[PDB]
Formats: structure tokens, sequence, C-alpha cells
């Protein structure tokens, strides 16, 4: 019926076009986009202020 | 707590205690190789390739 | 052993029912055990 959550992941060689299709879905579905890298962080406070 | 489909609905952060309601958000994740991600986290989302 | 976590689950399920009422289709959601996995998704743990 309504939208439902689920988590999903993409993986493959760098530069395959991953993020570009991500944004393409954001404008496909019409939802708002916002990228957020989290590589190598350990300061949990950034995720919670 | 973020990625749990149910507990995002009452996400809270140290600054403003009041729960937020993320339930409609569509999280997505990108990893160059899917295996390095710790097992409890990798196990929820599907690993599309 | 505490009941707080079940209280959160049933809360989420209820609020989704509220979302099905206030804007959704049904005027009276009718939860059934077979239905529940719809609302809260598939069971995660099973193999006690
Ligand atoms: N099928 C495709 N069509 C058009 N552009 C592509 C395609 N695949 C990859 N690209 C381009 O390659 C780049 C890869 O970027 P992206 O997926 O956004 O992040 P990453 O660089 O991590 O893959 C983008 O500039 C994108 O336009």
């Amino acid at each position: 019926g309504s939208t439902q959550g689920k988590i999903l992941c993409f993986y493959g060689p760098p530069g395959v076009g991953k993020t570009s299709i991500a944004r393409s879905i954001a404008r496909a579905l019409n939802r708002e986009y916002f990228r957020f890298s989290v590589g190598g962080m350990t300061d949990v406070a950034e995720i919670k202020g | 707590e973020l990625l749990d489909p149910e507990q995002n609905a009452n996400f809270l952060d140290h600054y403003l205690d009041v729960p937020v309601d993320l339930s409609k958000v569509l999280f997505i994740c990108t990893a160059n190789v899917t295996d390095t991600i710790p097992e409890p986290l990798r196990d929820r989302m599907e690993m599309i390739n | 052993s505490g009941v707080r976590n079940l209280q959160k689950q049933v809360e989420k399920v209820l609020r989704k029912s509220a979302y099905k009422i206030v804007s959704g289709e049904a005027e009276s959601v009718e939860v059934t055990p077979e239905n529940l996995q719809d609302f809260v998704g598939k069971p995660v743990f099973t193999v006690e």
C-alpha cells in the first residue's frame, strides 16, 4: 500500500555510477535527496549532536 | 537505532531530546565491498551488486 | 524481561494503523496475526 522501509546496499567497483543512480531514484520517486558520507568516523556525537 | 524501520519513528539526539519521526525516510548505503561491514549491520540490508 | 520493548513495537504498529485511518483507506483497521507482518514487516528473529 503505502511506502515501507527496508534498508538496501549497493556495492561494486568505485565509479560504477552508484550515487548517480541513487539521486536518479530520488528524482524518480520525487523524494528529496541528501548524500551523507560516513567513512571512517567514530564520533557518534556527529550522528546525535 | 537509525536504520531500524521502527525505531527511526522516535529517533532522538542529545541536543533536542524530543523524538523525531523518520519513518518515511529512504536510507541507502554504498560500500565498495559488502563483506567488511560488521555482520549485524550487513545482515539487515540487502547487498545488491 | 521488561515490557518496554513490546510497548514500543505495539506503539509503532498502532501509529501505522493511525496513518492508515487519518489519510489512508480503511475507516477501521482490523489487525490479525497474519496481517501483522504487513504493518511491521517480516519477522527478524525466529530460531530460539
Ligand atoms: N550508466 C551510466 N550513465 C551515465 N553516467 C554514468 C554511468 N555510470 C557511471 N556514470 C558516471 O560515473 C560517475 C560515478 O559516480 P557515482 O556513482 O555518482 O559515485 P561513484 O563515483 O562512487 O560511483 C558519475 O559521474 C556518473 O555520471
